């Protein structure tokens, strides 16, 4: 098992230490939410003047912070990490999203019969290993070009172009969608990406 | 009979005590939620089946993206702020202070009856006219001025209601700050009111600064369908409509949570007899949260193409956001500790189920807050799972309290606590059932504002059908628990 | 409840309920009076409480449809302008709730089926046949209905 | 305040009497009140008996 | 609703009695803050019943010649009100 | 006190029972139910009713 890039193994490395963290956290306050309502529905453990508690309040606002830094702190690196390799590339490609169809470098592509809603008629190419530049635009309403499994989810907005650095190294076909409300064909908008 | 069906049309037309208007908000509230309930079960059962088994064909999807579009304004500016800031703001605002009535009775009057026209106007325009608007709540040009789909004038009508509605809510805001600031009796103080009262000061502080934004984002839109502008073309910025929109789009979610936190927190104290832990953090931490609501906009738009620099800065604002909020949640699970809370009550149940899918919803939340995670999870269905077990588990079960803790004070009436228990735990196990499983379809890629899914989500939406059917049981039980409420018994013999 | 115009006219500034004999309702619009009745929220319920009663009786058939009206009168107005709008849309429902409608289902054929734990995994997968046609239900599928074609 | 022995002696007698004659009633209707209140509050028109 | 005070049936070769009434019963509901039931299975008493069942108890239990009482059909149950202490 | 009077009055009352207690011939209430809806006629139907219906 390949991972098809390096970004999108570093932003899974991230999301693992979150859901660890939120895990651990969801732990915690399970254990003491338990032993809470097994008290309470016993009626056992009355107590109507504890209602403050000044040290107890303030640890329990600092500590959510000194773990939200790290999490901050990695977060950013991680989309620098996605922004770095910018400039590197020798290979340029131009996306339109059309309406319920994409075009690469001037050549159309459709959903097929062959398959239901992932396959297309033409993909688009791109070569293992090599540093490419997608440039990517719309010509009637805003899609959004998305393969998630590369780690690329860029707008394609009128007017807007949009400039993209993909990578990849596992070879074979990437199936993304269009990830953006753009009329009634909107769910049959597929993109397919070949790596070879 | 003449004379009295007039009295009771001036009555409830010409009113301006905050009781009635109360009422009548509540009661708008009530039947704008059960409309979007209808139209999220014909959702669903596009979803559920394979085939466009309700539209049967492909030029006719516009049907559903109307359907989801208005399910979405429906639900949240016709459903909650009527009932969690219009009802109980307007019945318990002026109580919970000793006085009279709010300042400015009759710009009271102006808020509902300016909520009704709107309501009025969206019914009409769309399901009376034919193609109605299609373009998802958040209406993105150019897909909603330059398109084939919306062209009529009933898309321009739902413009307007948006208009009327915000008008609606500034009133409402100015008159309950006012009202807070100044009518106080004598001995309390700004920061000795109630937990309630405070939280609807800062929602009304938050409605106040954001809105005139939307109604020049809604101009805009309105000035490029008509007269033929510019300003979100090819040659414009729909980047620029988003970032208005969204401006005003963050503050509406805390504007629509925290009265759900005040009213919370007032409940609680009223039934587990003992006073809140910490009620100056709480009443603080809510300020807290209002405040920083108003930096965090640009969250909703981590793929748009935002300068690097940008991303990081709101990846940052968002987990502030999140610490606050943090604080809150450890304040009220103290709380109910060392309490007296009823073992027996839909209203304590009610707390619990808020609690927990708070908490689970806030953590998901968080997750999304991280710019570059926000690649793989923007428009897909983990944003619905998120929103929808805040909206539908945290603010619903939050508003399920108050129902279940102001019915009797209200009506006179106890409450059937059994019948309240299966509706409510029929609405806590289906909603987890359609929401749950789609937090897991969203990390497998599945896409949003789709009728027809690919083969790979099919074990996902299975678990939806079963969620869905629950959610029918449920909602028919609460209907029909509140239809007996005010019926008098139908069998009785000798024993 | 009962007019308090007796004491209003006799007592302290009758002066003020000279209005009161012109086109004009007691309670709206007149001035309030040291010795009025107190006016409840929801007189039928305040009235009923202490008797016993709940405000609706169900056996009195303008009760019934009040009380109808109140709790189910918008949701069935805006099913029936939906569905007369909207014709073909409860006809399709109609048709798929029923069994009548199948997209593109065979005769005897097995189709996949998976309750939960993530996307199609062919580890977890189990095929099913239709109980109908095992049965004996069902033999030919119709084709008169509605096809999504180009899908 | 009782200041001098006397004045204690007095006022102790006092107290007894009191006890015996006023303070033991008041308990007595005390009690009567608060079981009323929850006999009123209770055959499910209340929260009796759900906690406490 | 009106219906019969409740009453004492009173086995005589038994010698063995014991109190009885009309109990109406509805189904159960959502019950109100503002009413605490009246009277109802002596309707339109002050509820002395009780106090007059408490008082024959110890006559009816000793041994009572109720052979001037109605009987309750053909059984050996005579029927002895409640409207009135019991002394005999 | 007058109270105190009666509260021992009343515990030595008690000392010797009370009807609950003391009475030996009573008859169960299902007994007297049953004798009550199988020959006396319902106050609704205004006939003898052979048991228990609930319409
Ligand atoms: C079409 C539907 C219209 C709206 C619903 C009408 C229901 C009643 C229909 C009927 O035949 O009533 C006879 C019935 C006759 O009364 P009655 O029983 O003989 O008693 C005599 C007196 O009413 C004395 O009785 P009372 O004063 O004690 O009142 C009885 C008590 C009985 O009420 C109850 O017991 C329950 C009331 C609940 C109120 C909400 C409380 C908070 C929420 C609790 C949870 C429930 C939620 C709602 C239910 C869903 C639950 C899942 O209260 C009411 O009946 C009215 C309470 C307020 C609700 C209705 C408001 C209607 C006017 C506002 C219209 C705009 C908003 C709605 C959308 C349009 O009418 C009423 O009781 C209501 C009074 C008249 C209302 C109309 C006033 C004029 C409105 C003009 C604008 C209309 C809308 C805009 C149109 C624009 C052009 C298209
Ligand atoms: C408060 C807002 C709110 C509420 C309550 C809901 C309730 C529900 N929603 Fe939705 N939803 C949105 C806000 C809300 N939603 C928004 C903003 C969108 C996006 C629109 C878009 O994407 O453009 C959306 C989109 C959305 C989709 C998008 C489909 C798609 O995009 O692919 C789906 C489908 O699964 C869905 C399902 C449901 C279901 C099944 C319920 C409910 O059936 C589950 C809970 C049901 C309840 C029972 C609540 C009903 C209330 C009453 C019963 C009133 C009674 C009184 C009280 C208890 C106070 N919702
Ligand atoms: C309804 C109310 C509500 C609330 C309270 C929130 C709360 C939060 N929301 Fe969200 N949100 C919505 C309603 C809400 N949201 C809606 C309706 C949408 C969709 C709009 C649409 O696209 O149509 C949306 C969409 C949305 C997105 C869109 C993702 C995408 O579209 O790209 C993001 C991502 O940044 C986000 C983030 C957050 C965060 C970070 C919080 C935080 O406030 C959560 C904070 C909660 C806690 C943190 C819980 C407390 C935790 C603990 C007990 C201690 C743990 C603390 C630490 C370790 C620090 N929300
Ligand atoms: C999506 C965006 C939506 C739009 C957002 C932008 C704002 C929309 C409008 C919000 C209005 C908010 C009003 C705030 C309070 C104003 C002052 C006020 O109420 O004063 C007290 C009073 C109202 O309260 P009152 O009448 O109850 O008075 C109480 C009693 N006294 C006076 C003693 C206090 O105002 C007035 O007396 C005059 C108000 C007149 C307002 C309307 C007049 C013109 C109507 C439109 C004409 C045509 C236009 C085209
Ligand atoms: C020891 C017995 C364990 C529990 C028995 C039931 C689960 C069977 C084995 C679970 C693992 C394999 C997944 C297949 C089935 C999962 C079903 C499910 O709920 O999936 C959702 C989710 C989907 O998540 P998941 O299954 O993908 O979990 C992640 C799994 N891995 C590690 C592979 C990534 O399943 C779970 O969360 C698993 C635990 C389910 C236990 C549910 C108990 C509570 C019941 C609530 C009411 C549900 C009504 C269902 C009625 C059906 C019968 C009438
Ligand atoms: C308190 C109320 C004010 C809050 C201000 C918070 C400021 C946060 C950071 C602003 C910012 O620059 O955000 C980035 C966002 C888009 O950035 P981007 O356009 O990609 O970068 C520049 C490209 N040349 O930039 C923008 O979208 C521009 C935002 C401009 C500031 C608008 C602030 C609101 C003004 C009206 C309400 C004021 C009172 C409330
Ligand atoms: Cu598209
Ligand atoms: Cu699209
Ligand atoms: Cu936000
Ligand atoms: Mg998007």
């Amino acid at each position: 098992m390949r991972y098809g890039n390096r970004e999108i193994e570093s932003i899974i490395l991230f999301f693992d230490q979150t859901i660890i963290l939120y895990t651990s956290i969801i732990n915690a306050l399970i254990v003491g939410i338990i032993i809470i309502i097994r008290k309470w529905y016993n009626r056992k453990g009355i107590c109507n003047q504890y209602i403050y508690h000044i040290k107890i309040e303030v640890i329990w606002t600092i500590l959510p912070i000194i773990f939200l830094i790290v999490i901050v702190l990695h977060s950013v690196t991680v989309i620098y990490n996605l922004e770095i390799n910018k400039g590197t590339n020798n290979k340029y490609i131009n996306v339109i999203g059309n309406q319920w169809y994409w075009i690469y470098n001037n050549i159309e592509s459709r959903i097929s019969s062959l398959g239901r809603i992932i396959l297309v008629d033409q993909p688009l190419f791109i070569k293992a290993n090599n540093n490419t530049h997608l440039i990517i635009s719309s010509l009637d309403v805003i899609h959004s070009f998305a393969l998630p499994t590369l780690g690329i989810k860029v707008d394609a907005i009128p007017g807007r172009i949009n400039n993209i650095s993909i990578n990849g190294l596992t070879q074979g076909l990437y199936v993304g969608y269009c990830s953006e409300l753009c009329g009634s064909g909107h769910a049959f908008m597929p993109i397919n990406l070949i790596v070879y | 009979m003449i004379n009295n069906i007039m009295h009771m049309i001036n009555k409830y037309t010409l009113t301006t005590s905050h009781k009635i208007i109360g009422i009548l908000y509540g009661y708008m509230g009530y039947i704008a939620g059960i409309l979007g309930y209808i139209i999220s079960m014909l959702i669903r059962m596009e979803l559920n089946t394979q085939g466009l088994a309700i539209v049967r064909k492909v030029k006719e999807v516009t049907i559903y993206n109307n359907w989801i579009t208005i399910h979405g304004l429906i639900m949240l500016f016709v459903f909650i702020m009527p009932v969690g800031i219009g009802f109980y703001g307007n019945y318990l605002i002026p109580m919970l202070i000793g006085t009279s009535e709010l300042s400015m009775p009759r710009m009271n009057g102006i808020s509902f009856w300016m909520l009704i026209v709107g309501v009025v106007i969206f019914v009409i325009s769309n399901v009376l006219m034919s193609k109605p608007i299609s373009s998802g709540w958040t209406l993105y040009p150019p897909l909603s001025t330059r398109d084939a789909d919306n062209i009529g004038v009933n898309i321009d009508l739902s413009l307007l209601v948006v208009h009327v509605l915000g008008i609606s809510s500034t009133i409402g805001s100015v008159n309950y700050i006012t009202t807070n600031k100044y009518n106080r009796h004598v001995g309390l103080t700004f920061m000795n009111i109630n937990i309630y009262n405070f939280s609807i000061i800062v929602t009304s502080i938050l409605l106040i600064g954001s809105l005139p934004i939307l109604g020049v984002a809604i101009t805009g839109l309105l000035l490029d369908r008509n007269i033929n502008s510019t300003i979100y073309d090819v040659i414009g910025d729909p980047v620029l409509y988003q970032h208005l929109f969204w401006f005003f789009g963050h503050p509406e979610v805390y504007v629509i949570i925290l009265p759900v936190f005040g009213l919370t927190s007032l409940i609680l104290t009223s039934i587990i007899h003992k006073d809140i832990f910490g009620r100056e953090g709480m009443m603080y931490c809510i300020i807290s949260i209002g405040v920083v609501g108003y930096f965090v906009w640009a969250h909703h738009m981590f793929t748009v193409g935002l300068d690097i620099d940008s991303r990081s800065y709101f990846s940052i604002a968002t987990s502030i956001i999140s610490i606050p909020t943090s604080v809150k949640m450890f304040s009220y699970i103290n709380t109910w500790a060392s309490g007296r809370g009823f073992r027996g009550n839909n209203s304590s149940w009610s707390f619990f189920s808020f609690l927990i899918c708070f908490c689970f919803g806030g953590f998901t939340g968080l997750l999304l807050s991280s710019g570059s995670l926000d690649i793989m999870l923007h428009d897909t269905y983990f944003v619905v799972g998120h929103f929808h077990t805040v909206l539908s588990l945290a603010a619903t079960f939050g508003l399920l309290i108050a129902h279940y803790f102001f019915l009797p004070i209200i009506f006179s009436y106890s409450i059937f606590e059994s019948f309240s228990f299966y509706h409510t735990f029929l609405l806590l196990v289906g909603a987890l059932l359609v929401f749950y499983p789609m937090h897991l379809a969203g990390l497998s890629g599945m896409a949003r504002r789709v009728p027809e899914y690919a083969d790979i989500f099919i074990p996902f939406m299975t678990v939806g059908f079963h969620g869905t059917f629950l959610l029918i049981f449920s909602t028919l039980t609460f209907i029909r628990s509140y239809f007996q409420f005010l019926s008098h018994i139908n069998h009785s013999n000798y024993l | 409840h009962g007019s308090n115009l007796y004491n209003r006219v006799h007592g302290n500034l009758p002066q003020l309920y000279v209005e009161q004999l012109y086109n004009t309702d007691e309670i709206l619009d007149t001035v309030p009076h040291s010795s009025d009745p107190v006016h409840h929220m929801f007189p039928k319920c305040a009235a009923a409480s202490p008797l016993g009663f709940r405000p609706y009786d169900n056996n009195k058939l303008w009760d019934a449809f009040v009380l109808w009206a109140i709790v189910y009168g918008v949701t069935t107005i805006f099913c029936v302008l939906h569905i007369l709008k909207y014709p073909q849309i409860w006809k399709h429902l109609f048709e798929t709730l029923t069994f009548q409608y199948t997209y593109q289902r065979e005769i005897g054929e097995e189709y996949v089926w998976q309750y939960g734990g993530g996307g199609l995994n062919p580890a977890k997968w189990r095929f099913v046949k239709s109980p109908l046609e095992e049965l004996g239900l069902v033999t030919e599928y119709r084709s008169d209905l509605d096809y999504p074609d180009d899908l | 305040v009782a200041k001098d022995k006397y004045q204690l002696a007095k006022q102790m007698a006092e107290f007894q009497y009191k006890k015996s004659y006023f303070e033991k009633p008041w308990g007595y209707m005390f009690a009567y009140y608060c079981d009323e209140d929850r006999a009123r509050l209770c055959g499910g028109i209340g929260y009796v008996g759900h906690h406490g | 609703m009106n219906h019969e005070r409740p009453w004492v049936f009173l086995n005589k070769v038994t010698g063995k009695w014991g109190a009885c009434g009309w109990q109406p019963f509805w189904k159960a509901t959502s019950q109100s803050l503002n009413y605490i039931p009246d009277n109802f299975i002596a309707l339109r008493t002050n509820g002395s019943w009780v106090r007059n069942l408490w008082q024959s108890s110890k006559v009816l239990d000793r041994g009572l010649n109720a052979s001037g009482y109605p009987t309750v059909g053909t059984t050996d149950w005579v029927r002895i009100p409640l409207d009135a202490p019991l002394e005999a | 006190s007058p109270l105190e009077k009666a509260i021992a009055e009343i515990n030595e009352e008690i000392k010797s029972g009370t009807p609950w207690d003391t009475l030996k011939n009573r008859a169960d209430p299902k007994e007297l139910h049953a004798l009550k809806f199988a020959q006396l006629p319902h106050p609704i139907t205004k006939k003898v009713e052979g048991k228990f219906k609930y319409f």
